[PDB]
């Protein structure tokens, strides 16, 4: 199926205490694969992924380069952002960025982004054309006008349609063991009392990847969306992920409800219940 | 692999 | 614009003493991006803690995850405590084996 190559990008100003914190993350699908970090003692780019090994110390050494310089240019545009906004020097503010392309399963483009927040909120933003932008205020009506006179989308889209696919392509060939694998969850339910003669049963789902999972539960063959909690897919720690619901039920009526696990590694999803 | 960013 | 984080302590096994595992802390949903984020254990910082998985959701709120290698004993106790704006008091999710 489809993959994508996403980069985070946030600078944050810190008056009174030097030069802002500077930093991309890097990712393939759900997977971290590099960073930069401008607080680090020695900042590089570093890889975090083990199959980024396979790049040369030019790669390192070139995107380290680029890094620095999009620092300074983060740099610029925090004092450029206190000027459109009309604000003081005195407060710490915080420019985002998602930039990348998402592939197909033949390695096509299907979509292409870069979208900034200015301190948690939409800026501008390429629309999916690859040809103009929207601007969410009168500060990025600014810099949508500056972009529009330098060429910058052609630019962008020259970026995302060459190097952001074909250097995609070479992460997944280079990480393939690691990006294109699967890891089935496996699944289990916990019980907890409640006062008024109820009980809450979590259904855990662990150790899968990729990301992308649901987890339901089930009376007489009904989803119960409405009254499950729930908390987001969240990563473990090893480049797999976990995830739990729970829904509050009736004591001496769990073995009515069953939950259900829909995973790409699971070719028949999961039914399970509460075990005493 | 990441863009070289514009200033705003 | 101001968002609490939202704190969530985990181990990526089902945890048996003895056996080597990770601990996880995963702080989400906040703004502004400065943030102190400890693991803890039996009231101590734990030192050779990884910061990982900075993200951040399509309403900008900022995800990281930190995360250590450990081993389960039968009477330590784990906690992550983070400090953030949004809160006058760090605050600490405690790992609860039995969730």
């Amino acid at each position: 199926g489809p993959h994508s190559l996403r980069y985070f990008v946030t600078a944050v100003s810190r008056p009174g205490l030097g030069e802002p914190r500077y930093m991309e993350v890097g990712y393939v699908d759900d997977t971290e694969f590099v960073r930069f970090d401008s607080d680090a003692e020695n900042p590089r780019y570093e890889p975090r992924a083990r199959w980024m090994e396979q790049e040369g110390p030019e790669y390192w050494e070139r995107e380290t380069q680029k890094a620095k310089g999009n620092e300074q240019s983060f740099r610029v545009d925090l004092r450029t952002l206190l000027g459109y906004y009309n604000q003081s020097k005195g407060g710490s503010h915080t420019i985002q960025v998602i930039s990348g392309c998402e592939v197909g399963s033949d390695g096509r483009l299907l979509r292409g982004y870069q979208q900034y927040a200015y301190d948690g909120c939409d800026y501008i933003a390429l629309n999916e054309d690859l040809k103009t932008w929207t601007a969410a205020d009168m500060a990025a009506l600014i810099t949508k006008h500056k972009w529009e006179q330098a060429g910058e989308a052609e630019r962008l889209r020259a970026y995302l349609e060459g190097t952001c696919v074909e250097w995609l392509r070479r992460y997944l060939k280079n990480g393939n063991a690691t990006l294109l694998r699967t890891d089935s969850p496996k699944a289990h339910v916990t019980h907890h009392s409640r006062p008024e003669d109820k009980v809450t049963l979590r259904c855990w789902a662990l150790g899968f990847y990729p990301a992308d999972i649901t987890l339901t539960w089930q009376l007489n063959g009904e989803e119960l969306i409405q009254d499950m909690e729930l908390v987001e897919t969240r990563p473990a720690g090893d480049g797999t992920f976990q995830k739990w619901a729970s829904v509050v039920v009736p004591l001496g009526k769990e073995q009515y409800y069953t939950c259900h696990v829909y995973h790409q590694g699971l070719p028949e999803p999961l039914t399970l219940r509460w075990e005493p | 692999a990441l863009y070289n960013f514009a200033t705003m | 614009i101001q968002k609490t984080p939202q704190i969530q302590v985990y181990s990526r096994h089902p945890p048996e003493n003895g056996k080597p595992n990770i601990l996880n802390c995963y702080v989400t949903q906040f703004h502004p991006p400065h943030i102190e984020i400890q693991m803890l254990k039996n009231g101590k910082k734990i030192p050779k803690v990884e910061m990982s998985d900075m993200s951040f959701s399509k309403d900008w709120s900022f995800y990281i995850l930190a995360h250590t290698e450990f081993t389960p004993t039968e009477t330590d106790t784990y906690a992550c405590r983070v400090k953030h704006d949004s809160m006058a008091e760090p605050k600490t999710v405690y790992w609860d084996r039995d969730m």
